[PDB]
């Protein structure tokens, strides 16, 4: 919101931006440190291997 | 829409996702000026388009 005299408030002493995570109720560890990973399947007609 | 805001905007991730079909040849995309944008996925050939 603004008045036409120039006083205004911007988004700073009304929020905290800044950037996190989409959903932070799953949380995970790897013997103490925090971790993440990719769950890799396997294309129909491949082979495994050399994958 | 310019071309680069398309390009960076739609079709990183719907070419993103367009692989892991198997059966492949090339995957290959076009962004336009006027907002237009298309993909052509091109399959190898012995597969029924349907």
């Amino acid at each position: 919101k603004v008045n036409p005299d120039g006083s205004q408030v911007r988004l700073k002493d009304v929020a905290d931006v800044g950037l996190g995570g989409q959903d932070y109720s799953i949380n995970a560890q790897f013997n103490g440190s925090p971790a993440s990973g990719i769950a890799i399947k396997l294309a129909t007609g491949a082979n495994a291997l050399d994958t | 829409a310019s071309a680069e805001t398309v390009q960076d905007t739609v079709v990183q991730v719907i070419e993103q996702q367009m692989n892991g079909i198997d059966n492949l040849r090339y995957i290959s995309s076009e962004s336009n000026s006027d907002g237009s944008m298309t993909i052509t996925v091109t399959f190898e050939q012995g597969t029924d388009p349907d």
